[PDB]
């Protein structure tokens, strides 16, 4: 996980592309591993319990629902959670050249598979706050609700929600954005 | 007197649009800080580890 | 000082009776002065005064606004951003 997040996508943007669409396919890659690893996770109070584990003679604590980590990412400022939006905010860009092929359906799936997970943050927050109000790692997790009304980095103000309409100005071209910006 | 109003109402708004965008910029360097800290923190895990 | 030198030294032809008259009833003798008004053209003549008037008024007004909505759309902005 910490190879994928941090040396990987993290570093996905500061890595040389000679054939250009390789970066976006790379990012499409690491999404999809963390997409999926979210898309199973069910907040459970085992998971803020931490539990030891006698591991080489060592009590470690042992891994919480295997999104619990990526929750956490997202639900905090994380470089993650900015690479979200940082991605998200240059293929609204992108789209609005409205240009050919060059690295395009990589950059459809890449983005749809960030709103995904978008959608997946919204759907299990609830319980998962629920869980770790009734747990209390100290850990501060922000419903995403406010994050999203976040001041963009590039935008200098919250244009993160005004971004994610502008898609649908590319409807007629792009159903499936659309389709997953207005869920 | 509506264009002293509007004038000074002016100020306020402007005000409060760069103070907004300057907590903006406290909330990313406390991030960047929130890094390093982790930084920090990874090293400490891996000494307690070793 | 100029007001009175101007008010005084009668206008251009109304007798003075009636002139100090109109300078004894004159409501908000700062904030107007008695003007001399010649019959009916002269009458059409103040309804274009008030026009021009009403004009630079609507005017001024609507440049407040355009200060106000500016004011209002920006204060959207900034308390949109103090959130995040």
């Amino acid at each position: 996980l910490q190879f994928l997040r941090d040396t990987v996508f993290l570093r996905y943007r500061t890595r040389a592309y000679r054939r250009a669409a390789e970066k976006w396919e790379v990012a499409e890659a690491v999404l999809d591993v963390f997409y999926k690893l979210l898309k199973d996770y069910e907040p459970q109070p085992e998971d803020f319990v931490d539990q030891y584990v006698e591991l080489q003679g060592e009590e470690r604590v042992a891994f919480k629902p295997p999104g619990f980590s990526l929750m956490h990412h997202l639900l905090n400022e994380s470089p993650m959670l900015e690479l979200c939006l940082s991605l998200m905010e240059e293929g609204v860009t992108q789209l609005d050249t409205y240009a050919p092929f060059p690295g395009k359906k990589h950059l459809e799936k890449a983005v749809a598979y960030c709103f995904m997970l978008l959608n997946l943050t919204l759907q299990k927050e609830n319980r998962f706050m629920d869980l770790l109000r009734e747990s209390h790692l100290s850990m501060i997790v922000t419903p995403l609700e406010q994050l999203l009304q976040g001041i963009n980095p590039r935008s200098k103000k919250a244009d993160n929600v005004v971004n994610i309409a502008r898609y649908l100005c590319h409807g007629n071209s792009n159903a499936e954005l659309a389709f997953e910006s207005a869920k | 007197t509506l264009h002293r109003e509007m004038e000074k109402v002016k100020l306020d708004q402007k005000r409060l649009d760069q103070e907004l965008d300057f907590i903006l910029s406290q909330q990313k360097e406390l991030e960047d800080l929130l890094t390093p800290l982790e930084e920090s923190v990874k090293e400490q895990s891996g000494t307690i580890y070793l | 000082v100029q007001i009175k030198q101007l008010i005084q030294n009668p206008l251009s032809g109304v007798d003075p009776i009636i002139w100090e008259q109109a300078k004894v009833d004159n409501p908000d003798p700062e904030r107007l002065i008695p003007v001399p008004m010649i019959g009916f053209k002269e009458l059409l003549r103040r309804l274009e005064v008030q026009d021009q008037m009403t004009k630079q008024h609507q005017s001024r007004l609507d440049i407040i606004s355009e200060d106000i909505g500016e004011l209002q759309k920006n204060q959207t902005t900034t308390m949109a951003k103090i959130g995040q």
